[PDB]
């Protein structure tokens, strides 16, 4: 069809401007790590969970690996 | 998917460890998503995107500052995604300082 | 501006005063001109004493130009280690709190009231990694109807020269640290001739950022800070008009922020700067990691002599190889400083060179640079 190929481009132009996003404000994630905590928070989940696991998960391989 | 393996997969995106090599990993991820299963926080993006461009105001790059602006506007003209809030909460939070962004490639 | 004259006294000021009474024979201009006169001249005489314009245009100089130069070197040495640490200690009241018994120290109290109930710290906002000098400007708020006269604009333009110069101030009293740890170490450092090379090798770095920033703070004493001043005095004295007023302070904004390397085309020359305020603090590091470790061995002598009253031959010999690493290290410490200090000066071309050819001229001095050396 055309609007579930634009349906199916929507998401790609966001996450290509989140991607923007996300290396101006300077996080250790990239694009596949995005990928994940975009899908999570399209089915909504606290960000404040969020923020403080990816702490410990980057805290967890700088010091215990 | 379910949340509960999908928080497997990001373990073992973030860190280079299997999903069978360790588990205690898992466990915390479990221990904090676990009774905050559902969501319960409020949104105010409008205050965050205020706070956003003060910040990029403070890089002392004035023009990028409004590119952000327009870039912003771009995620409500879509708006085929669940809350605008969430993603720019979570990656606000994760911030270093790139002291005042020594480069920036604009697109 | 006639009847937005008289209704602008009237509203804002609260001071209720009729004061005021071949074209058409030329009946308007004689009425105009005396009407032009009498109601702008009697709205500056309110506002330049009652509401005290005049004191308040004096300090918007000594504070967020940072023209008072007592304020700020007090402020600073008693306010280093809180804002070293991050923000996310920070928090403001304190801050403030400190100030007001450390303006009662040190000679600022005999100051007008106004100008010290206008002063408050002014955060930014916190966000993780910054550091404290980061968020911290003083915010200098003003109300009344001179507020008209003062925009919030012009007070957006004069944080951000503010930064730039609060860097150069934080940065300067560094460098001061550095000559501070050069002179009350090196007369301890009497005991051991062995040291003169590296000694020396610090010195010459010290004194080649001194002929830099010493140089760099005469230049903005007096070509951005009393030029501008001088040309505003004049307009303010020359003003019959209150938009004179705007019109001319809006132009001595205007000239600062662009004597200042905060434009469009001066942001190179600003982070080649960067450069500069970065190895500033790197050699903060380098001295005192030589201090550290050059002293704790004879203290140790010392105390083994008292034991005997070839141990410390070892130590001979991690003293004899680390030497020139610490060297080593330094030298190129000193030949990537040669290199951007060069680079900064051979940067500077002809696309306009107002103020910039003024600076180089003080900066280059004995003519090494660009003799190459």
């Amino acid at each position: 069809a055309a609007a579930a190929a634009a349906n199916l481009n929507a998401v790609r132009e966001t996450m290509d401007v989140l991607l923007e996003i996300s290396r101006i404000l300077n996080t250790g994630l990239d694009m596949e790590t995005l990928s994940i905590c975009v899908r999570l928070c399209e089915q909504g989940i606290n960000p404040e969970a969020l923020s403080s696991v990816i702490k410990e998960l980057r805290k967890a391989t700088e010091a215990l690996k | 998917k379910s949340p509960n393996v999908l928080l497997q997969n990001l373990c073992c995106r973030i860190l280079g460890r299997s999903e069978a090599d360790v588990a205690q990993q898992f466990q915390y991820a479990v221990r904090v998503i676990g009774s905050n299963f559902a969501p319960t926080v409020e949104r105010d993006e409008f205050l965050v995107a205020e706070k956003i461009k003060k910040e990029l105001i403070r890089q002392r790059r004035e023009a990028d500052a409004a590119l952000f602006s327009e870039l912003h506007r771009k995620l409500h003209s879509q708006g085929v995604l669940k809350n605008k809030w969430s993603i720019l909460y979570l990656l606000l939070s994760l911030s270093e300082d790139p002291r005042r962004q020594p480069s920036k490639v604009s697109s | 501006l006639i009847g937005k004259s008289i209704n602008f006294l009237h509203q804002v000021c609260h001071d209720q005063t009729p004061t005021t009474k071949t074209d058409l024979e030329n009946a308007f201009q004689g009425k105009i001109d005396a009407a032009y006169f009498e109601t702008s001249k009697y709205l500056l005489d309110v506002l330049n004493k009652k509401y005290s314009l005049l004191d308040h245009m004096q300090a918007m100089r000594r504070y967020l130009l940072l023209g008072q130069g007592d304020f700020i070197r007090h402020l600073m040495d008693l306010l280093k280690p809180e804002l070293v640490r991050p923000a996310t200690t920070l928090y403001q009241h304190n801050l403030t709190g400190i100030l007001e018994t450390a303006v009662r120290a040190t000679n600022a109290q005999f100051d007008s009231p106004e100008i010290l109930r206008r002063l408050d710290v002014r955060l930014l906002e916190v966000s993780p990694g910054d550091t404290g000098w980061d968020v911290f400007s003083l915010d200098y708020h003003v109300d009344g109807p001179i507020a008209t006269v003062f925009t919030r604009e012009c007070m957006s333009h004069y944080l951000r020269v503010f930064n730039f110069l609060w860097r150069a101030k934080r940065m300067e009293y560094i460098l001061t640290d550095i000559r501070k740890g050069h002179m009350c170490n090196a007369k301890l450092l009497r005991n051991m001739p062995e040291f003169s090379g590296v000694l020396h090798q610090c010195h010459i770095l010290a004194s080649e950022m001194v002929h830099f920033i010493h140089q760099m703070q005469y230049y903005i004493t007096f070509e951005v800070l009393e030029c501008s001043w001088d040309e505003l005095w004049n307009k303010v004295q020359q003003a019959q008009d209150l938009d004179h007023i705007i019109a001319a302070h809006e132009v001595f904004l205007d000239t600062i922020i662009s004597r200042c390397l905060l434009d469009s085309d001066s942001r190179a020359l600003l982070n080649q700067l960067r450069a500069v305020f970065d190895q500033i603090i790197e050699l903060q590091n380098a001295q005192d990691a030589i201090y550290r470790a050059a002293l704790e061995e004879l203290q140790r002598r010392l105390q083994f002599e008292e034991k005997k009253k070839e141990e410390e031959n070892k130590r001979i010999g991690e003293f004899k190889e680390s030497i020139p690493k610490m060297c080593s290290q330094l030298r190129i410490l000193t030949h990537f400083y040669q290199g951007i200090v060069q680079q900064f000066l051979v940067l500077l071309t002809t696309s306009s060179d107002e103020s910039l050819r003024f600076l180089s001229f003080r900066l280059d001095f004995n003519e090494h640079y660009k003799a190459r050396e």
